[PDB]
């Protein structure tokens, strides 16, 4: 099962959306300094890195203003996550091109 | 060249002969052999086909196609419909809602109304494999999109170029700012949006630039 439909599986269960909705992707290259909380972002880590972005979106992804997202760098895994109503990112896995610095990928599963 | 407008044709067909291009072709006609690719053939070229290249007043810089079914068809930040508009259009509609007077969010994607104007809406990269964002990265197109820029940079005068990104933003740092209008800002995408996009008033102020240069202003609301 691709990670891809493991994140859908948590972000539908997390929000009560509908299991079978088709979800579509937008890819967005962009410097992690443009992406990325501050906190993250450091000089010889991320910063001034080009990032290929996947974010998620159907219609009721739209309607709840819930935007999840995978980060890559090559094709190194950076980022797996979700923007909410607020616009607050949150992680459900970080790396900064150097070692893990946030891990909770079990909870998909 | 099938598929691609006349108007277009007659300028930029000094490319189909170089050997960069003769080799994306051939990578692209091998590709679709293998893979679903797209756009679709005949909409490759869509932003040839809106209007004549004479016509052309205001330029969005975009990255590659979008690489679902029924998504792409030859138009950056464009889906056709009932495909729901994807999140960095859902973008372009809020600042365009506070930008621009009475400005509703139409409940579709497709750009086409603003091509028709003359609003060139020209991505990078002109195909991809379906489901597989950037695969037709650096194969040729970006040279082949680099020549689009610089034949209207080099041919017109006071366009006005929105350069959404770091990325468009490096794509088009050699428009003549003398004699072209130059507006940058933040990727309206989700991740970047509030980094520059909201409240950059582009819209508006590609119409008084335009309005200044002694032509007609863009009707941001002939898509509803
Ligand atoms: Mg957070
Ligand atoms: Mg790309």
């Amino acid at each position: 099962m691709t990670l891809e439909l493991q994140l859908k599986h948590y972000i539908t269960n997390l929000f009560n959306l509908p299991k079978d909705e088709k979800w579509e992707c937008e890819s967005i290259e962009e410097i992690a300094d443009d992406i990325l909380p501050d906190q993250y972002v450091r000089l010889g880590a991320l910063s001034n890195k080009i990032l290929q972005t996947y974010t998620y979106y159907s219609d009721t992804l739209h309607e709840s203003n819930i935007y999840p997202f995978i980060l890559y760098y090559q094709k190194q895994l950076i980022a797996i996550g979700y923007i909410d109503e607020n616009h607050d990112m949150d992680f459900l896995y970080l790396h900064n091109t150097i070692m893990p610095l946030l891990d909770q990928r079990y909870l998909l599963t | 060249m099938e598929f691609f407008g006349e108007s277009w044709k007659k300028h930029l067909s000094g490319e189909f002969g170089k050997p960069y291009f003769i080799k994306l072709m051939g990578f692209v006609a091998e590709e679709r052999k293998h893979y679903t690719v797209y756009p679709p053939p005949h909409q490759v070229f869509t932003w040839t086909q809106m209007c004549d290249i004479k016509d052309v007043k205001v330029v969005i810089l975009g990255q590659d196609p979008y690489h679902g079914p029924n998504q792409a068809h030859g138009l950056c930040f464009s889906v056709q419909r009932p495909v729901p508009p994807p999140p960095s259009l859902e973008n372009i509609y809020k600042e365009l809602s506070t930008d621009i007077e009475d400005f509703v969010h139409p409940g579709h994607g497709d750009l086409s109304g603003w091509a028709k104007q003359g609003v060139l809406l020209l991505n990078a990269v002109l195909t991809v494999r379906a489901h597989q964002a950037n695969s037709h990265k650096e194969r040729g197109w970006e040279q082949f999109t680099d020549a689009v820029v610089s034949w209207l940079n080099q041919n017109s005068n006071g366009l006005v170029f929105l350069l959404w990104g770091s990325y468009a933003q490096k794509k088009g740092s050699a428009i003549d700012r003398k004699r072209h209008h130059v507006l940058q800002t933040a990727h309206p995408s989700p991740l970047s949006v509030y980094r520059g996009f909201f409240g950059c008033r582009h819209f508006s102020k590609t119409n008084e630039l335009l309005q200044k240069s002694g032509k007609k202003p863009i009707d941001w609301k002939e898509l509803l």
